[PDB]
RNA sequence: AGGGGAUCGAAGAUGAUCAGAUACCGUCGUAGUCUUAACCAUAAACUAUGCCGACUAGGGAUCGGGUGGUGUUUUUUUAAUGACCCACUCGGCACCUUACGAGAAAUCAAAGUCUUUGGGUUCUGGGGGGAGUAUGGUCGCAAGGCUGAAACUUAAAGGAAUUG
RNA sequence: GGUCGGAUUUCCAACGGGGCCUUUCCUUCUGGCUAACCUUGAGUCCUUGUGGCUCUUGGCGAACCAGGACUUUUACUUUGAAAAAAUUAGAGUGUUCAAAGCAGGCGUAUUGCUCGAAUAUAUUAGCAUGGAAUAAUAGAAUAGGACG
RNA sequence: AGGAUAGUGGCCUACCAUGGUUUCAACGGGUAACGGGGAAUAAGGGUUCGAUUCCGGAGAGGGAGCCUGAGAAACGGCUACC
């Protein structure tokens, strides 16, 4: 009977055997975990704000050799600090020291990206405006 | 098979294809019942009954001689034990290794056989039961059971 | 119940409104109100020409029956008057095309019209909340030779 | 072979068979009418006997149970059915 | 031990049909068995089969005519409503022109097509094509 | 905790070797090895293959039981019995060939009768680590056992086979 | 094909339901049914057929109403019903199209006429109903059995 | 049995009995749970969501209490406490 029951009564069964087995799934278990609104910088949302406490020069994994320009962080919504990286070249001249900064994830839901250890934020705001238009000129940070 | 084991063997009767039988038994039915009852009075189970019929005697099966199985016979006649012959032997056996395991207490698979002869007692009884030939809440409780078989 | 206490309590038992003359001696002494529950429930002769009292009664009490029918077997009659029955049922999970045993149990008023033992399969109606749990009474038993003829000594 | 009459084996497959594994099992078993050496009643012996089966003259032994068939008493005659 | 027999049964027919054999033995032939071979029989899907009376349970002796893909049971017999038939008829057939899901209904035991046009419905037994 | 303590022998000693050798090698040597009365409950406790049932291919050997040969053999010459031979049969430990069929393959008569997917039923797994860790519970004299996460980290880890 | 390859129909076939007979329950007693009239006093006025008859020879008054010497239980399946509206699928309709909306359309605009605002699905439980395969359950064994 | 209620009912009281639920998961804990009609996605089966246009429920800072009234334990009513 290759294992599970295939009684007609075994509903019971099969629905309790998938109720312990779906603790195996990464997604089901930090789902009814509440991982996110517990254990996670974000309390389970998609962006955070916070200020910018320090610029840091992170040095990339091998065989990569980069400086990779991220900021520590202390979030507003928490107080617990975080390291957000900055993209594009230059942009950490946009960002300094005491601004109020926008931070996302980056797309590897956690999961630091790339060649860069233990940054798992990117930078998208500073001071209200995008990082974007700081980069592209579009705009212009408001000194006062 | 083998509830109580890993064998797998079959070695049974095979039974014959006619149900009235066998040509040669010129002996008549009620002559077979007293045989039996006879054989009752003398304390024979059925089973011992139906060997000695059928080896003495041309009684090739006495539900087809008579019009019906021997126990049933007995019942009739007033001869029924107390309680089935298969749970008396099952009794007897476990009464025969526990009074085995009390001047032996190292013999460990004395105590596991125990364990299943006692399994088996319990399942029958539990059958016997349901089936309301032993009285409902009759049990084997192991420390009395040499009474119901001695 | 013509005997056994039925003036057991504080208070004397007897059916509301119904009068006993003391004057006029008819050759019964005791005039006792039935009615049928009606829905073809016969009226067991125990309630008919008994003496018992039990305004909970659904043949000689107050209450009347209206709602649902149901069957079930008593699984309990250690309460006085009031006995559990188990409704077993399967119940379908559509997942997985299947059903699972579930059970309720249902505590009932029983009339001592009515002799119930734990096993017995009974029909009940439904009437007015009696107590804080019990909404049914025992209109029938099914209680007919309970496989205990061939259980006895034998010698 | 893969065609065969599964219905009509021959007699000697059958009788090779095991009993239990024949078209419609039955007994390999028979009966046996027992002449003891002192008298000349009848008694019937099953083939398969496990019972010491005695008579009324020699009232010892016909046939001495073994695993399988009995063996008659060195003394008797016998025939089938 | 021996849960279902006409699982055995239609697994003996399918090991046959699949090593070529134009003949199989099945036991014990219960009466579920002799009604589903009579529908594969009036199907084509078979050939003539036998009864054998021993006194237990019978044996059947089936006939093969080389034309059965594969013969199955469904076990546990779900209860089927009229229209969840086609469903089990997609899962299970090869395609809607051919082939048979065998129920069993209070009309009888009987095909997917008979349970149709007869406008009943009960629990499944089995396919076969 | 008693008894026993020949032998070999975690510890320890010592002689060597070597850069070192607190290892391999040599000679001793406590615990242990044995037993009784209690504990413990774990092994690559392995066939790394749950149990019950059915069916699908050929072969020879073997263990246990049985059945049958105007079959050998010793014992009185041969009766019998034993032992052996042959032919069957049930049950068992296995093996060989082939690949119906399966598998990623190694290989497998089950690991087959699976996308032509359902005989019954129990247990377990869901990338690699963190970790069989932490915590709580429970068992245990203890050693420990059973139950057993997460934070975090990571693009592999792994299986089988091929060429070098 | 007598309407320039399209009704009709025991020529029938193939499906599907019901009743009856073959040993065949469809329980039941009160009373009004008065048989597709078991049994054709009086009558076969149609040029022959086995597709169409009148007050009937006390006529099984068994073709439904409301009470049992009346109730084995259950699963399953069929049909029905119920499951608010919106929503979903979907019928109709040129919102100029479409998402939508439930509108609209046609005159003789001279005195108003008219089509709509459907239908399906809605799961389990409960309710009514047909079925009686499948799977359980119960029955007569110290007869305390049924028939009467 | 009485009281109370619009009325049934341990709703409450007096007396009495020892019951009631539960491995068919009681009791407890969690919920970043109001429930449903529904929504998203989806071959089929499923998975996730539903504070939110309709239905039901609850509340008006937190509790409790009450007046008027057919109807409120009302809060754009009152009383008290926090
Ligand atoms: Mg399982
Ligand atoms: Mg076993
Ligand atoms: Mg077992
Ligand atoms: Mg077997
Ligand atoms: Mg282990
Ligand atoms: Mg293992
Ligand atoms: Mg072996
Ligand atoms: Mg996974
Ligand atoms: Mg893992
Ligand atoms: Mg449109
Ligand atoms: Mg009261
Ligand atoms: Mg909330
Ligand atoms: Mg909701
Ligand atoms: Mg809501
Ligand atoms: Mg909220
Ligand atoms: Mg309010
Ligand atoms: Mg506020
Ligand atoms: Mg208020
Ligand atoms: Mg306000
Ligand atoms: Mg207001």
């Amino acid at each position: 009977g290759k294992g599970k029951p295939r009684g007609l009564n075994s509903a019971r069964k099969l629905r309790v055997h998938r109720r312990n087995n779906r603790w195996a799934e990464n997604n089901y278990k930090k789902r009814l975990l509440g991982t996110a609104f517990k254990s996670s910088p974000f309390g389970g949302s998609s962006h955070a704000k916070g200020i910018v406490l320090e610029k840091l020069g992170i040095e990339s994994k091998q065989p990569n050799s980069a400086i990779r320009k991220c900021v520590r962080v202390q979030l507003i919504k928490n107080g617990k600090k975080v390291t957000a990286f900055v993209p594009n070249d230059g942009c950490l001249n946009f960002v300094d020291e005491n601004d109020e900064v926008l931070l996302a994830g980056f797309g590897r839901k956690g999961k630091a990206k790339g060649d860069i250890p233990g940054v798992r934020f990117k930078v998208v705001k500073v001071s209200g405006v995008s990082l974007l238009a700081l980069w592209k000129e579009k705009k212009e940070k408001p000194r006062s | 098979g083998r509830m109580h084991s890993a064998g797998k063997g079959i070695s049974s009767s095979a039974i014959p294809y006619s149900r009235n039988a066998p040509a040669w038994f010129k002996l008549s039915s009620e002559s077979v019942i007293e045989q039996i009852v006879k054989y009752a009075r003398k304390g024979l189970t059925p089973s011992q009954i139906g060997v000695l019929l059928r080896d003495a005697h041309g009684v090739t099966q006495a539900r087809v001689i008579t019009g019906n199985k021997i126990m049933r016979i007995l019942k009739s006649n007033g001869l029924a034990p107390e309680i089935p012959e298969d749970l008396y032997y099952l009794i007897k056996k476990a009464v025969s290794v526990r009074k085995h395991l009390e001047r032996n207490r190292k013999d460990k698979d004395a105590k596991f056989r125990l364990i299943l002869i006692e399994s088996r007692i319990h399942r029958l009884a539990r059958y016997y039961r349901t089936v309301a030939v032993l009285p409902p809440n009759w049990k084997y409780e192991s420390a009395t059971a040499s009474a119901l078989v001695n | 119940s013509t005997e056994l206490t039925v003036q057991s309590e504080r208070a004397f038992q007897k059916q509301p409104h119904i009068f006993n003359n003391p004057k006029v001696k008819t050759s019964k002494r005791t005039k006792r109100w039935y009615k049928n529950a009606g829905l073809g429930f016969k009226t067991p002769k125990t309630a008919i020409e008994g003496s018992y009292i039990d305004k909970k009664c659904p043949f000689t009490g107050l209450v009347s029956i209206r709602g649902k029918i149901l069957t079930g077997t008593v699984v309990s009659t250690k309460m006085h008057r009031t006995i559990v029955i188990r409704r077993a049922y399967l119940h379908y999970i559509p997942k997985y095309n299947r059903y699972e045993k579930r059970h309720k149990n249902v505590p009932v008023h029983v009339s001592p019209a009515f002799r119930v033992q734990v096993g017995d399969i009974v029909t009940v109606g439904q009437c007015r909340p009696i107590s804080k749990t019990v909404r049914f009474n025992v209109v029938k038993v099914s209680a007919a030779a309970g496989k205990a003829n061939k259980q006895f000594a034998k010698f | 072979v893969l065609v065969q009459d599964l219905l009509h084996p021959t007699a000697a497959s059958e009788a090779r068979k095991h009993k239990l594994k024949t078209l419609v099992q039955g007994p390999r078993s028979y009966f046996l009418d027992v002449k003891c050496p002192g008298c000349l009643n009848i008694t019937t012996v099953f083939s398969h006997a496990q019972t010491a089966v005695t008579c009324e003259s020699c009232s010892t032994i016909l046939c001495t149970p073994t695993g399988g068939k009995a063996k008659l008493s060195e003394g008797t005659s016998f025939r089938r059915k | 031990t021996r849960s279902s027999v006409l699982a055995d049964a239609l697994n003996a027919i399918n090991n046959a049909e699949k090593t070529g054999k134009r003949q199989v033995l099945i036991r014990p032939s219960s009466k579920v068995i002799i009604k589903f071979l009579q529908v594969m029989q009036k199907h084509g899907y078979i050939g003539e089969f036998e009864y054998i009376d021993d006194h237990r349970s019978g044996k059947i002796v089936v006939q093969l005519n080389g034309r059965l893909n594969k013969c199955g049971v469904i076990s546990p017999r779900f209860n089927v409503k009229i229209g969840d038939i086609e469903k089990w008829t997609a899962n299970l057939l090869p395609a809607r022109q051919f082939g048979y899901v065998i129920l069993t209904t209070s009309a009888g035991i009987m095909d997917h097509e008979e349970a149709r046009r007869k406008h009943v419905s009960g629990k499944i037994l089995g396919f076969v094509y």
